[PDB]
């Protein structure tokens, strides 16, 4: 009987930590996933604006280039 | 989230811009001097939205004046309201645009572009917490058209994370004749459905056939369209600019009124040009809108309306109910609770009860299809493509505007023909 | 001992705070300034208001409590307010700009740059404490940071404080108040990501609370400052138990081992009366047989389902005021043959009582009639998965379509989320109908 009131209060202690820790992980898998989709999403319209920017150097090219 | 920081390009943005500034300023309690003379708290307390707080308590204007013609700047200046500007923020190029998009976006707009965006960037970095931009324009002629939509792109690169409101005032054969107007709108619409977050399609044709049937003029000139332009450019800002128990800011109403991120073309109303049953009804009536289209010919994805004055605020929701209950088949039902509604206390000048509507409504189609019925009447002939391949543009751009103005269109009746079940 | 940490999140929060903290003061004798004429031990002391207050020194009685909103109109106006005096500056949190009405910034864009801060300013107000207890959260399921900001928070107060309990008081939306398209989102995200972290919640429906103040108070069109005056008399009856000494007062954590059966099950249905007006109130006493039998009239709900098509998996009956157990007997032998109480065949079919002496108090100028007896009826019923019903609904309309999904994506979340969220609440549908069923 004391070795099984030892092993539920261990087995008390070791769920209440389980959930610190996979709360505390499944945090961090989240907000790590989020922060790389968000500057995934900016890259990508950051990307799409640079592409004008190359366009409109062609059309000022094609102004010069056509003298 | 506070400050706005405005840019008014070309001829119509600097006018109707004008007319903003000078009702917005007498709405706040401001004179051209720029002194506080009013008499509420209420007038001053997001007053930091439009307004720089100078030295002396002088409010300035956080408004950013911009032309390829010079003129421009003096009738501003001239005007009612010209001193209140702050000087350096006048930002005028030299020989114009001449109604040409091509110029504006790519050769000589994009020279002074640089000029522009410096005074955007000391204005910014002054805000205490920028929220956005809203840049007053037109689609039809050439700086407004096409260096608007250079300066949206490229206040886009530097502020990704921020509102880009647009006034953009489309283009119709009734109040002005230039035979390529259909072709500068369509390049601009272009940029607006990729480079803007919420756009206000103030459109001539509306403005012309209120002004000639409900107004009775039976000739108007630019000064009667703009006396509904302000009065509509006054009201979707009213409770950005006044408190309510509403906060108000640009990310909530963009949030709210946009479902699908290219799909921010409103079509925007007013009433009167008196009751609340008679005000509802009114702002819902295809007379009243400032685009031309019959809400009864698509449906509501979403709206928002903004009634002023001193009423019974369960007389509105009661009747706000009413239209929607007895309107049931022009709002899509896959978006529950789709119509918000704000009261404002203060009435504008001239009128005791005012009510402005914004609805994104999917009969916006109808004024993209005429300006693509425009558009198309001249290309598939190639007509007047010189100014612009002379400029250096390729034909692949007008087909690929084309092409995405017709996506738009497609996509707004895709929504429109969707179903619950 | 015994020490009660409240954090009100976003406007929803913060304003009923006000409310609360308000009333709460003067149920205890508490002046603006912080001052406590009918306390004598200066400095400290181990009462049972103390579980909501900490003492000064010098004897100013500070709200174990913090406020935190993503922008500063809400909170400056408790800084500037009645109350300024009440509370330290550390304890009023704000930033600059909000969430938004999305999910997305108040539990990451927004939300990130300030969650350590926050943590941090409730660390300061948990070592004051010889004997904590848990915490209280007050948000909106509507709001961006009531949503995001807060289910953040609850995640990370679960790292911080193990399984120490959280209560919610949580504002469910509804159209006639303030409301935005995309509360839906926000309501099904956050009450997915806060299920695992949340030991009780008390979900208020803004409609149920609309309907009592226009029926009830004779109110035309009711304003926050009228629903969260009536929301503050709710929270009150459930905390009074942790407030105030009393023979026959029974205390929430009591209450709680009898309204949670499952972790998951973990949303009582509050009903409060009388709600009346002075005018009516007038040569007209409520007896506690009389509003006993109006815990069980449903428009007296804090939120809207019929009970009496579901089953009672408990009932907790919290007094406060001229009450004893005599009269409470007898009442609840009435209620018995006379109304439609079925409980599920697995529990006890009693009803547990509470009752305080210290009788009911009103806000000066309020709307509220002052009665000399109140009751606050605390059920587990299965009907209010008739809540989580409609609003999954409302979800399930736009999310066909996908409509305003990309203001989410645009912050960083994944469609995942969503429909992982949806999954969630199909199966909190599902266990509220599993627990319903009969044995074999
Ligand atoms: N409603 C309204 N429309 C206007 C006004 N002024 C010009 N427009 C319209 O604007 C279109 C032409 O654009 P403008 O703004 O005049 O030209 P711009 O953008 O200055 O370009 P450039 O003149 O080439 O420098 C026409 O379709 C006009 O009907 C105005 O005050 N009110
Ligand atoms: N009962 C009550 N409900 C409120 C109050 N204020 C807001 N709400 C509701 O809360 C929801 C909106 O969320 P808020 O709490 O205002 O927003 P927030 O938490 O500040 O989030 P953001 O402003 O988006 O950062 C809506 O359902 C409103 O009806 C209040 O004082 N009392
Ligand atoms: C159909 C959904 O439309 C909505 C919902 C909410 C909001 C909104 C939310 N807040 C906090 N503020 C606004 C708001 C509302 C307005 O009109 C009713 C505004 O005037 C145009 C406004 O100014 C930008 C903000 C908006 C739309
Ligand atoms: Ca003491
Ligand atoms: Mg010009
Ligand atoms: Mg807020």
């Amino acid at each position: 009987k004391r070795e099984h009131e030892r092993e539920v209060i261990q087995k008390a202690i070791e769920e209440n930590n389980n959930f610190i820790k996979m709360a505390k992980e499944k945090l961090a898998q989240k907000m790590e996933s989020n922060k790389e989709n968000r500057e995934a999403h900016l890259a990508a319209m950051l990307e799409r604006l640079q592409e004008k920017d190359k366009h409109a150097e062609e059309v000022r090219k094609n102004k010069e280039l056509k003298e | 989230m506070r400050e706005i920081v405005h840019i008014q390009a070309g001829q119509c943005g600097n006018q109707i811009g004008a007319k903003f500034w000078e009702v917005i300023s007498d709405e706040h309690g401001i004179d051209p001097t720029g002194s506080y003379h009013g008499d509420s708290d209420l007038q001053l307390e997001r007053i930091n939205v439009y307004y720089n707080e100078a030295t002396g308590n002088k409010y300035v204007p956080r408004a950013i004046l911009v032309d390829l013609e010079p003129g421009t700047m003096d009738s501003v200046r001239s005007g009612p309201f010209g001193q209140i500007f702050r000087p350096d923020n006048f930002v005028f190029g030299q020989s114009g645009a001449g109604n040409n998009w091509a110029k504006g976006h790519y050769t000589e707009g994009a020279e002074l572009v640089d000029s522009v965006l410096d005074v955007v960037r000391k204005e910014s970095e002054s805000c205490d917490c920028l929220q956005g931009f809203q840049l007053t324009h037109s689609l039809g002629g050439g700086t407004g058209s096409g260096m608007g939509t250079l300066l949206i792109s490229k206040i886009r690169e530097e502020y990704p994370d921020r509102i880009m409101n647009t006034f953009s005032v489309v283009p119709s054969p009734k109040v002005s004749d230039t035979v390529v107007e259909p072709y500068n709108a369509t390049l601009s619409v272009h940029q607006l459905v990729e480079n803007t977050d919420e756009t206000y399609c103030i459109d001539n044709e509306a403005l012309y056939d209120i002004c000639f049937r409900t107004l009775k003029l039976t000739t108007p000139t630019y000064g009667d369209l703009n006396h509904l332009v302000s009065a509509t450019m006054s009201g979707v800002t009213t409770c950005l600019r006044f408190p309510g128990q509403l906060n108000a800011d640009l990310r909530k109403l963009a949030v709210n009124m946009v479902p699908f991120p290219r799909l921010h073309f409103f079509m925007p109303g007013f009433a009167p040009l008196l009751t609340v049953p008679e005000l509802t009804q009114q702002m819902f009536d295809a007379k009243n809108m400032m685009a031309a289209c019959d809400p009864r010919h698509g449906r509501y994805l979403t709206v928002a309306a903004v009634f002023r004055g001193r009423m019974s605020m369960k007389e509105v929701d009661e009747q706000m109910l009413n239209v929607q209950n007895k309107n049931s088949s022009y709002f899509v039902e896959w978006i529950p609770n789709n119509v918000k509604t704000a009261v404002c206390d203060i009435p504008p000048r001239g009128l005791k009860m005012s009510a402005t509507f914004i609805g994104n409504s999917t009969a916006i189609q109808e004024l993209f299809k005429r300006i693509s019925e425009q558009f198309t009447a001249m290309f598939r002939r190639k007509a007047f493509l010189h100014w612009y391949t002379g400029e250096g543009m390729d034909e692949m751009e007008f087909t690929e505007a084309e092409s995405n103005m017709n996506d738009l269109v497609s996509e707004y009746q895709q929504y429109q023909d969707a179903t619950a079940d | 001992m015994r020490e009660c940490i409240s954090i009100h999140v976003g406007q929803a929060g913060v304003q009923i705070g006000n409310a609360c903290w308000e009333l709460y003061c003067l149920e205890h004798g508490i002046q603006p300034d912080g001052q406590m004429p009918s306390d004598k031990t200066i400095g400290g002391g181990d009462d049972s208001f103390n579980t909501f207050f900490s003492e000064t020194g010098a004897g100013k009685h500070v709200p174990r409590a913090v406020f935190v909103d993503l922008e500063p109109t809400v909170i400056d106006e408790v800084r500037t307010g009645t109350y300024r005096q009440l509370f330290h500056p550390e304890q009023l949190i704000t930033g600059k700009e909000d969430a938004a009405n999305n999910y997305a910034r108040g539990h990451y864009t927004i939300g990130k740059e300030i969650i350590d801060l926050v943590l941090d300013r409730i660390r300061k107000l948990a070592d004051q404490c010889t004997g904590l207890q848990g915490f209280l959260v007050f948000h909106s399921f509507g709001g961006g940071t009531g949503s995001g900001f807060t289910s953040l928070l609850m995640e990370r107060l679960s790292v911080d404080y193990g399984k120490k309990s959280k209560l919610e008081f949580s504002i469910y939306p509804a159209p006639q108040v303030s409301t935005a398209v995309v509360e839906p989102y926000n309501s099904i995200l956050t009450t997915h990501t806060t299920l695992e972290h949340s030991d009780c919640a008390f979900m208020v429906d803004n409609e149920a609370i609309y309907d009592i103040c226009r029926r009830n108070l004779d109110i035309e069109r009711p304003t926050y400052t009228n629903l969260n005056r009536l929301i503050s008399q709710i929270v009150s009856s459930i905390t009074a138990s942790l407030r105030f000494d009393g023979a026959l007062n029974v205390d929430l954590t009591e209450f709680q081992t009898n309204l949670v059966p499952y972790p998951r099950i973990h949303f009582p249905l509050a009903t409060y009366a009388p709600v009346i007006s002075a005018e009516k109130a007038y040569h007209e006493q409520l007896s506690v047989a009389e509003i006993t039998n109006a815990c069980f009239e449903p428009a007296n709900q804090m939120v809207k389902c019929d009970p009496r098509h579901g089953k009672y998996m408990a009932c907790c009956l919290l007094y406060r005021g001229d009450v004893v157990p005599k009269d409470v007997n007898a009442a609840i032998a009435t209620i018995k043959t006379k109304r439609s109480i079925q409980f599920v065949d697995w529990c006890p079919t009693g009803f547990k009582v509470g009752i305080n002496y210290q009788p009911p108090t009103v806000v000066p100028g309020g709307d509220l009639a002052k009665v000399q007896r109140a009751v606050c009826m605390l059920s587990n019923t299965t009907a209010i998965a008739e809540a989580w019903a409609r609003l999954d609904h409302k979800f399930d309309l736009m999310y066909a379509k996908r409509a305003f999904v990309h203001w989410y994506v645009g912050e960083g979340m994944e469609e995942g989320e969503f429909s992982e969220a949806r999954e969630d609440m199909a199966a909190l549908e599902k266990d509220y109908e599993e627990v319903g069923v009969d044995s074999v």
